[PDB]
């Protein structure tokens, strides 16, 4: 593990110090479907014309960025997904940019979202569960070693891709980091003590995600959740887990072991690392090497109608793509 | 039950990231 992880930050490192710019245009492209949402973006099921191919295109308004003092953070996703590389997130395989936008063409998952999936299912078997939780775990390894830190880990972000394993997508909060930083980041839920105590965190944040998710998956429900956000952070910080009875044993200790708002004590954060959590006792049935090869059989397979199948998304009101006649936030995004 | 109170609230869309 450490030789490939060596290797990986040597390849890694090289994209970083010099990363791939406009390595495709718009018109290339036929777009097809809205497959989802958010603040200052859609993506798009997208078909590449000359060669068929279909992907999925993220497309950013450079004056919402802007409004939305995103700049710094869309450079980051911008410059990460072109240089990393793992089985489990989803590879960046064009980008450009153009009067009005910023453009990110992806390996399109037609699964659907993970999201969706568990809450329309309800909750997942413990095995359905730890199934996924497993490539997290290695992608956070993976993510980790290369000195970043993901920022976003939830349902919502998770996409199945065709044989049932996981996706993870949006990058828009990561960050290349050593020591400590400060940005109020996240989703309300899935945010780690110190991120709303203000001095600073570290990648122990993920594995605190990682522990709401595994919670959420297997529960069907968040450990924390209220009304509103102020609720939420406040449950929190009270450092008090309530579990289903039908959470096993081991399921329990790990999850205790990875909520656990003493830095000191948790999962992933210590002397032996990520080695804690493969080797704990939920983890037993849990062939790492298989999962990383993508051998093991998933639990859950979407199939679908041939390519360019949407049936896995929901459906979104369309609209124009606008493109100015003059060139926006030029400056801002030149190195995009 | 706890369940019953995480579908009866305003939490169980897609839950949209804070930003600043
Ligand atoms: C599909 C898909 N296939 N290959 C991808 C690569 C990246 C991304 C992506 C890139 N930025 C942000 C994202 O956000 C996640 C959800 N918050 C919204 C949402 C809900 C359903 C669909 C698409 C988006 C997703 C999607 C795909």
């Amino acid at each position: 593990v450490k030789e490939f992880l060596a290797k990986a930050k040597e390849d890694f490192l090289k994209k970083w110090e010099n990363p791939a710019q406009n390595t495709a245009h718009l018109d290339q492209f036929e777009r097809i479907k809205t497959l989802g949402t958010g603040s200052f973006g859609r993506v798009m099921l997208v078909k590449h014309m000359e060669t068929g191919n279909h992907y999925a295109m993220k497309i950013l308004d450079k004056q919402k960025v802007v409004k939305l003092k995103q700049i710094e953070h869309t450079l980051n996703e911008k410059r990460i997904l072109q240089a990393v590389n793992f089985p489990f997130l989803v590879k960046l395989e064009f980008s450009f940019k153009d009067n009005s936008n910023l453009y990110m063409v992806m390996e399109y998952v037609p699964g659907g979202e993970m999201f969706s999936h568990l809450r329309r299912i309800g909750r997942f078997s413990e095995p359905h569960a730890r199934f996924y939780a497993a490539q997290i775990v290695l992608t956070f390894e993976y993510l980790h070693s290369l000195d970043l830190i993901y920022r976003d880990l939830k349902p919502e972000n998770l996409l199945i891709d065709q044989q049932g394993y996981i996706q993870v997508t949006d990058f828009g909060f990561a960050k290349r980091v050593k020591g400590r930083t400060w940005t109020l980041c996240g989703t309300p839920e899935y945010l780690a003590p110190e991120i709303i105590l203000s001095k600073g965190y570290n990648k122990a944040v993920d594995w605190w995600a990682l522990g709401v998710l595994i919670y959420e998956m297997a529960a069907g429900y968040p450990p924390f959740f209220a009304d509103q956000p102020i609720q939420i952070y406040e449950k929190i910080v009270s450092g008090k887990v309530r579990f289903p009875s039908h959470f096993s044993s081991d399921l329990k200790d790990l999850l205790r072991n990875l909520l656990q708002v003493d830095l000191t004590k948790r999962f992933g954060n210590l002397k032996d690392g990520v080695n804690d959590i493969k080797n704990h006792k939920w983890f037993a049935t849990t062939d790492w090497i298989a999962i990383y090869q993508r051998k093991v059989e998933a639990p859950f397979i979407p199939k679908f109608k041939g390519p360019g199948d949407t049936s896995n998304f929901d459906d979104y009101e369309e609209e124009e793509i606008r493109v100015s006649i003059n060139e926006k936030c030029g400056k801002e995004f030149s190195e995009f | 039950t706890t369940y019953a109170d995480f579908i009866a609230s305003g939490r169980t869309g897609r839950r949209n990231a804070i930003h600043d």
